[PDB]
RNA sequence: CUUUAAAUCCUUUAACGAGGAUCCAUUGGAGGGCAAGUCUGGUGCCAGCAGCCGCGGUAAUUCCAGCUCCAAUAGCGUAUAUUAAAGUUGCUGCAGUUAAAAAGCUCGUAGUUGGAUCU
């Protein structure tokens, strides 16, 4: 049973916000699991990549607490990625999984040169960055596949991405740092300004200021 | 940093010629001293002649007698130590017998607990060893 | 000097990965799906079918009416409509990409034989094109790998000189006729 | 952003900072969207009408978009020349 | 009613069977 | 019969030729890299395995075997040279505060590079 607690949940609870694209729209911080439950939902498909064992020395010896590496993605254009640690492995995955959810965001696709079906690679070459790792995607002819590592491929067929080359460097052995690294090359893509996007934006009322009356009643 | 011109060309490639002795890949290759000091003399296999059973105790943390011969190869005359592979293959080796000896795995490198030894025995009297150790063949007579 | 020609070719290429698990899966359901003897038999057609990209590819990047785009684009358009690969209303260069491993074998003599109804299943039509049961157009044929031409469609049919045709029984039912 | 059919192909259109023409993401979170109300020009009262400016957080972090908005609400009359 | 990969891995991450262990509660989890 | 200088082989054709230890598929593996058993018996830092990390000191997921399992398949292991991987020779395209590294400092020839400006 959802009891919201932010002005958001409320909204989304009472049927007035009937897309996350509007959420997106607005840079509008999602701090409750069940609206990303609400849209996606049977959608949604998880993987844990890795479970790291760390230890905190102690007097009394050491001190072991697990990590837990959680991607999450529809194959339809949203894809997230969340770290949790705990001194359970099963509490450290169930908590990952709602971090997850809570950083998923939307991935452009475009095409690599005509413009004929749905658009089936990234708009363009794209660099993420994470503590000594550089990943780079460049955009692939039709029906090429994704040429890249087992670890990035994963998050970028969760994205919707079918085709794509790619280039690491860095000491891509630390799969923590080489999954944050393409997970922020992904998330640039609604970041890069291409001629589209050139027209000049028409500013829509904010569901904050939309439902004021609700709110105020509820 | 680097020159950038457009009449460079000489500069970048003799500095690149200078540099690349640097790589111990290539100068291992393209020097001339480790081809004279190789007992193969650049091939894969050769032939020698057993002169003694010996055993090489392993290098720690592991403990055991890694069971090898030493023989001398008869195209130059070298002496070298070549280790027996499987169990119990030291007894169908016996001395005076001619082997054929091949590389160990890492191009002149020792492999593993067995320190200094960089050979290994394939076959005893124009008998493979694995035939020996399987069954197959047996030792002429 | 010799009166020899030594010219020939590798027909596949193998994977960079020997143990790729998403690989196996996949592989092994086209070899099961389509009756095959063994993974080579899935990296031939892969690698026609990367040949094939891969000469389009250096075509699209051509001048739209380069004179070699408009010659060997036609010769490659009108070769895959020709086996039944592509379709008569897309020949256009970009619907190449578009072409995938399955319609390639789709179009084999096995696979055709038995989706004409001639066999039981597609492990049963192996062994009929093996034993030289199936004719395309008046000749007999016994490779299985044989890709039929669109206009050949119609022409597959069972051997003249066949049991199951106009021919006399084998050997087994003419021993067993004189057993009693 | 469109195909050759001209569909529109695109998930959703972001917003571009009223500044420096940047794209607003979908994690930024110290970007603000602000509304000025329009007044009457005889009575004073509000009108019902506004006039809406979005400001990027790289723009509002460099301490820029107290000026920004001035400029903004100069060029579009509702700030008295000088 | 068998064995519980999440209990092996965490009472035999550090021993000799770590590398098996890993491996079990992978093919548990995907 | 055909082939061929004459033959052989392939192709074409009479006769004989297939049920289950056979008209019997092999080569390497099963801790990770890397697909696939903490199964059962033996050994006990020995014998041996192991490209690397490592296994073996009386309950060995790794040795020797049985069973089972999986990778390619009329082929599959090993040694060696070499290419990619290597953006670890870097023109594209690497580095030089602390990880390897800017000459003690300045002058100076060859070399390299060189500000507007004309229909
Ligand atoms: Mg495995």
């Amino acid at each position: 049973e959802w009891m919201p607690v932010t002005k958001l949940g409320r909204l989304v609870k009472d049927m007035k916000i009937k897309s996350l694209e509007e959420i997106y729209l607005f840079s509008l911080p999602i701090k409750e699991s069940e609206i990303i439950d609400f849209f996606l939902g049977a959608s949604l498909k998880d993987e844990v990549l890795k479970i790291m064992p760390v230890q905190k020395q102690t007097r009394a010896g050491q001190r072991t607490r697990f990590k837990a590496f959680v991607a999450i993605g529809d194959y339809n254009g949203h894809v997230g990625l969340g770290v949790k640690c705990s001194k359970e492995v099963a509490t450290a995955i169930r908590g990952a999984i709602i971090l997850a959810k809570l950083s998923i965001v939307p991935v452009r696709r475009g095409y690599w040169g005509n413009k004929i079906g749905k658009p089936h690679t990234v708009p363009c070459k794209v660099t993420g960055r994470c503590g000594s790792v550089l990943v780079r995607l460049i955009p692939a002819p039709r029906g090429t596949g994704i040429v890249s590592a087992p670890v990035p491929k994963k998050l970028l067929m969760m994205a919707g991405i079918d085709d794509c080359y790619t280039s690491a460097r860095g000491c891509t052995a630390t799969l923590g740092n080489f999954a944050k690294a393409t997970f922020d090359a992904i998330s640039k893509t609604y970041s890069y300004l291409t001629p589209d996007l050139w027209k000049e934006t028409v500013f829509t009322k904010s569901p904050y200021q939309e439902f004021t009356d609700h709110l105020v009643k509820t | 940093g680097k020159c950038r011109g457009l009449r460079t060309a000489r500069k970048l490639r003799s500095h690149r010629r200078d540099q690349k002795w640097h790589d111990k890949q290539y100068k291992k290759a393209h020097l001339g001293t480790a081809l004279k000091a190789n007992p193969f003399g650049g091939a894969s296999h050769a032939k020698g002649i057993v002169l003694e059973k010996v055993g090489v105790e392993a290098k720690q943390p592991n403990s055991a007698i890694r069971k090898c011969v030493r023989v001398q190869l008869i195209k130059n005359g070298k002496k070298i130590t070549a280790f027996v592979p499987n169990d119990g293959c030291l007894n169908f080796i016996e001395e005076n017998d001619e082997v054929l000896v091949a590389g160990f795995g890492r191009k002149g490198h020792a492999v593993g607990d067995i320190p200094g030894v960089r050979f290994k025995v394939v076959k005893v009297a124009n008998v493979s060893l694995l035939a020996l150790y399987k069954g197959k063949k047996e030792r002429p007579r | 000097p010799v009166a020899r020609s030594w010219v020939c070719r590798k027909t596949y290429v193998t994977p960079r990965r020997p143990f790729e698990k998403s690989r196996l899966d996949q592989e092994l359901k086209l070899i099961g799906e389509y009756g095959l003897r063994n993974k080579r038999e899935v990296w031939r057609v892969k690698f026609t079918l990367a040949k094939i990209r891969k000469a389009a590819r250096e075509l699209l990047t051509l001048d739209e009416k380069d004179p070699r785009r408009l010659f060997e684009g036609n010769a490659l358009l009108r070769r895959l409509v020709r086996i039944g690969v592509l379709d008569e209303g897309k020949m256009k260069l970009d619907y190449i990409l578009g072409l995938k491993i399955e319609d390639f074998l789709e179009r084999r003599l096995q696979t055709q034989v038995f989706k004409l109804g001639l066999a039981k299943s597609i492990h049963h039509a192996r062994v009929l094109i093996r034993q030289r049961h199936i004719r395309v157009r008046k000749q007999v044929v016994n490779i299985p790998s044989f890709i039929v031409r669109l206009d050949s469609q119609k022409h597959i049919d069972f051997s003249l000189r066949s049991p199951y045709g106009g021919g006399r029984p084998g050997r087994v039912k003419r021993k067993n006729a004189k057993k009693g | 952003m469109q195909n050759d059919a001209g569909e529109f192909v695109d998930l959703y259109v972001p917003r571009k900072c009223s500044a420096s023409n940047r794209i607003i993401g979908a994690k930024d979170h110290a970007s603000i969207q602000m509304n000025v109300a329009e007044v009457d020009k005889v009575t004073g009262r509000f009108n019902g009408q506004f006039k809406t400016y979005a400001i990027c957080g790289a723009i509002r972090r460099m301490g820029e978009s107290d000026d920004s908005i001035l400029r903004l609400a100069k060029a579009d009359g509702i700030v008295s020349k000088n | 009613l068998g064995t519980d990969p999440y209990e092996d891995f965490q009472e035999n991450w550090n021993t000799k069977h770590s590398s098996g262990v890993t491996r079990e509660l992978m093919r548990e989890l995907n």
